[PDB]
């Protein structure tokens, strides 16, 4: 569930501004505002992506390196005959 | 929307006013630091980003900040000094031209509550119950109403020139006048009891009799000045105390309000005296907010976690 | 206002008043001129010239000034102070 959330957060990054040739006075201001908002949008997306990656790494480490045996390893060796 | 860190607890956020007949949005905005040993009043200028232009040290906690014109910015300190941070429009510097240190004092130091911005005057209020009415290029105040109330003011809204309406700490809204005789108010409008405490007060841009206020419980009360002495509509919103609440100057249907729980809800009634749609611009996690500014398409606010949210596309 | 004829004239007057000595001051960091998008993006040359005259960063400021001069000399910002 953490890996799926990290993938969904990384696959929805903020796009860049739509560049247009020969702009006008209002178009230049709109492009400047879009570039100023992108400077924070990309930073927030990078921070959220790094947080999701750090959470997924810890989750994978906890799932792999398990105390007392390991992943899908029975610590008790005095059960019945459960070969299947 | 995007947030920016500044390592300072922002206590106020007011956008700069545009020129006459301008077709662009708000790009510059002022801020006020508080709850620190060295408060500063910087001014930012615009994923989005924003850079700092000029900054100046301010003595005391900036409890209120309002721009009087395109180059003037009135600030209310915590020591009763109503210093107007007149920004230089030539070399882009933050200096101090006129200041009134004896605007709010106890005869101790009373902290200044709210401060109105109206050209060419200066209406402010403090914790000592003094409603001064200063002006531009004036050493002394033109009118000072010394109220003998047991409560303390928190905000002050101006409806018509020159009659303003302040809110005390008992949930009452008193209306006074600068050209009136005595120290008593003309009208008094309170809520149910004296346990709720109002902290924000703002009037509509089109209706001079309708005004919205917020108590200490998070319920947005919309009362009128000619409809009895109680609130016409009392609808709850948040759970903590209401910080700041102000509507838009372009459209009177949209109105934003800040609380002490960390939620910047933006109500959209597109009348307040009569299904309102509420949408929170910010989520949880972050701490409480102090103030929030709205100038048509842009929206700037300040939080207590050393953050400043800015969004120049509220309807796009 | 009416069209861009007033904005172009104001920009030309500002550029002529700023260029009078060695350092183009006068209206330094006091231009702004922000209106919509088409009427606001045309004032980028004056801002670039003011930034190049005020601060300087190795050859970047000189390159920006040369680019602004080449853009203004291409039948854009009139031709009096070019």
């Amino acid at each position: 569930e953490t890996f799926n959330e990290w993938f969904k957060h990384m696959n929805s990054v903020p796009q860049k501004p739509a560049l247009i040739p020969q702009p006008t006075f209002t178009e230049k201001v709109a492009h400047e505002h879009k570039e100023k908002k992108y400077e924070m949008d990309f930073g927030i997306w990078k921070g959220h992506l790094d947080a999701l990656t750090a959470d997924v790494k810890e989750k994978m480490y906890n799932v792999l390196l398990f105390v007392d045996g390991g992943w899908m390893v029975d610590v008790r060796e005095d059960a019945k005959e459960d070969h299947e | 929307i995007y947030a920016k860190f500044v390592s300072q607890k922002i206590s106020k956020t007011r956008w700069r006013p545009l020129p006459p007949g301008s077709l662009q949005t708000a790009e510059t905005f002022a801020t006020g630091s508080w709850d620190n040993e060295e408060n500063y009043i910087s001014l930012w200028s615009i994923e989005g980003d924003h850079q700092l232009l000029c900054d100046i040290r301010h003595h005391g906690d900036v409890m209120d900040l309002q721009f009087f014109d395109q180059e003037r910015i009135v600030a209310a300190s915590s020591t009763g000094c109503v210093t107007v941070f007149l920004h230089h429009p030539n070399n882009q510097t933050l200096s101090v031209n006129q200041q009134w240190t004896t605007a709010h004092y106890h005869t101790s130091s009373a902290p200044c509550t709210g401060v109105v911005c109206n050209n060419p005057e200066i209406v402010t209020v403090g914790e000592d119950g003094r409603i001064n009415l200063f002006r531009a290029d004036h050493k002394e105040a033109v009118r000072t109403i010394d109220n003998a109330d047991s409560s303390t003011l928190h905000a002050v809204t101006f409806l018509r020139t020159p009659e303003i309406l302040t809110v005390n700490s008992i949930g009452q809204l008193k209306i006074w006048d600068f050209r009136q005789q005595g120290n008593e108010p003309s009208q008094i409008l309170s809520l149910t009891g004296d346990r709720v405490p109002l902290h924000c007060v703002d009037r509509h841009p089109n209706q001079q009799h309708v005004v919205a206020t917020g108590g200490q419980d998070g319920m947005l009360s919309i009362w009128d000045v000619r409809q009895g002495t109680m609130p016409v509509s009392l609808l709850k919103a948040h759970e903590a105390e209401m910080w700041e609440v102000h509507f838009h100057p372009s459209n009177p249907e949209h109105l934003f309000t800040c609380s002490e729980d960390g939620s910047l809800w933006h109500w959209d009634a597109s009348s307040w005296l009569s299904r309102i749609e509420i949408t929170s611009l910010l989520p949880s996690r972050s701490l409480s907010v102090n103030t929030l500014d709205v100038l048509g398409p842009c929206l700037v606010c300040g939080t207590d976690a050393e953050a400043i949210y800015v969004t120049r596309h509220l309807f796009s | 206002a009416k069209d861009a004829a007033f904005a172009t004239l104001v920009s030309d007057r500002f550029l002529r008043d700023y260029c009078e000595r060695g350092c183009f001051s006068d209206l330094d960091l006091i231009d702004n001129l922000g209106p919509a998008m088409m009427l606001s993006d045309r004032l980028t040359f004056l801002g670039k010239y003011r930034e190049f005259h005020r601060m300087y960063g190795e050859k970047r400021f000189a390159d920006a000034a040369s680019l602004l001069l080449s853009l203004m000399t291409s039948r854009i910002a009139p031709r009096s102070f070019w």
